């Protein structure tokens, strides 16, 4: 069985459970980012919260590809774990056989192609606040494989009516479908407390991103107005329809001619255009990037920069608050899914008997910071001198050396 | 294809192969609509454009 002790048939495994869906495959995102205002966001917002996730995800969607900065942001987070090294261990104080069992996971987690994109996708849920991912299996004789990970779109699920942390496939039902055990690897970090609909990063930045648009488009419209003078002609009575459009048409071209000439009956008045500054929309566009950078990335090194300046110890300085935090909890959290997800089947469908679920292996990230080897290679030797016996376990552990073998 | 086993060795008789034929036209077909340019971009709610 699973993590959650549903009961496992290993028939349904042979085929996607989203295979005999077809209509889903053939839908297009409708793109509800174009003319938006605050209260369609508002609206947005408050039916996703009702289990209405489609318009929500489409919305995420288009936010994260119109607004360079917060994708810059978001995939430089992303791409912080993409880049840490994993490893596969055992439970505590192990036995031989449970050793066994994570070195052959460990070797087959190794072998399995498309791991990063796995990542990659599953890291969505970041901002989403939860990414589904699609399993195929296959049976290359007696061992279960997966064969490819699919990620399927935020907007093909949602909300159970009788249950609003519960997600369920679109189905054209009014109670969607449940999700297959085994068939689906889904990644919910938890930012905030609350329900899954409240849960993503992007229900924050929502707003901060909305009033950036409304000042750049603005800023560009106020641009485009910039320059020559708005300027009004006037003509007597008596004036004929083929005058008044010879007045018209040199009134349209004078701002780019520079000389004209008209009858002292009639006169040009040239109005201000638009006077003024950029300074209150450059404010306002500062003040959703900083939001912004806080949001994701922590106030002291993005958003209130760290500034520069070296040293043994900086490397602690830059990391060790904020962005150590962050980066611990993002991959402990993911590490935390795959190891439900991902390697439990693995053990309970490769592998012979009934191992008990609290002594499953756990797959674990690389989070070693960088310890000064000259500070501490000066230090050692004081201490030895003096009669500790410090083990050497610590030191190559921390260093990052490995112990000879 | 061949005809029939005949009754008669003595004076056998020659026959002649048929040669059928089949002339058919792949003449096209085809089938469109107009829109405006505008529309299409004027047009948030996805629909006109699935086209």
């Amino acid at each position: 069985v699973d993590v959650y002790g549903n009961p496992i048939r290993t028939q349904q495994l042979r085929e996607p459970q989203t295979s005999r869906l077809a209509g889903l495959a053939k839908e297009f995102a409708q793109h509800p980012a174009k003319g938006l205002t605050p209260a369609k966001l508002a609206r947005i917002l408050v039916e996703a919260e009702q289990g209405n996730l489609q318009a929500q995800a489409e919305l995420f969607m288009d936010m994260e590809e119109r607004d360079a900065h917060l994708f810059a942001e978001m995939s430089k987070r992303k791409r912080a774990i993409l880049g840490l090294d994993w490893a596969v261990e055992p439970p505590r104080n192990a036995s031989a056989a449970e050793k066994a069992d994570a070195d052959y996971l460990h070797e087959l987690l190794l072998d399995l192609e498309g791991l990063e994109d796995l990542l990659l996708d599953a890291l969505d849920g970041i901002g989403h606040g939860y990414s589904c991912i699609e399993l195929e299996w296959a049976l290359q004789g007696r061992e279960w494989m997966p064969l490819a990970f699919h990620h399927r779109p935020q907007s093909w699920f949602q909300l159970n009516p009788e249950d609003q942390n519960e997600l369920r496939l679109r189905d054209n039902s009014p109670a969607g479908e449940a999700l297959q055990p085994f068939g689906w690897i889904i990644h919910r970090p938890r930012a905030r407390s609350g329900y899954v609909a409240r849960s993503g990063l992007f229900r924050v930045l929502a707003w901060p991103y909305l009033f950036r648009h409304y000042a750049t488009s603005d800023l560009a419209e106020m641009l485009e107005i910039y320059g020559l003078p708005i300027r009004l002609g006037k003509y007597p009575p008596g004036t004929a329809d083929e005058e008044k459009a010879t007045l018209l048409r040199a009134v349209t071209g004078l701002g780019h001619a520079a000389a004209g000439i008209i009858p002292e009956t009639m006169a040009i008045d040239f109005q201000q255009a638009a006077q003024g500054s950029s300074d209150p929309f450059l404010a306002m566009m500062r003040q959703s990037e900083d939001a912004i950078s806080k949001a994701v990335l922590g106030g002291t090194l993005t958003s209130t920069t760290s500034q520069s300046g070296g040293g043994a110890f900086a490397l602690g300085q830059v990391h060790n608050e904020v962005r150590h935090d962050l980066l611990a909890s993002d991959a402990r959290q993911l590490a935390a899914t795959l190891s439900r997800d991902l390697l439990w089947p693995l053990l309970v469908l490769n592998r012979p008997g009934s191992p008990d679920v609290r002594r499953a292996p756990r797959l674990v990230f690389d989070l070693r910071e960088q310890a000064d080897i000259t500070s501490m290679a000066q230090s050692i030797p004081a201490l030895v001198n003096v009669g500790l016996e410090i083990p050497s376990a610590w030191v190559y552990d921390k260093l990052g050396i490995p112990q000879p073998a | 294809q061949f005809p029939k086993l005949r009754e008669w060795i003595g004076q056998r008789v020659i026959k002649d192969m048929a040669a059928q034929g089949y002339q058919i036209t792949n003449k096209l077909f085809e089938s469109t609509v107009g829109v405006k340019r505008t529309d299409i971009e004027d047009d948030n709610l996805g629909v006109y454009g699935p086209l």
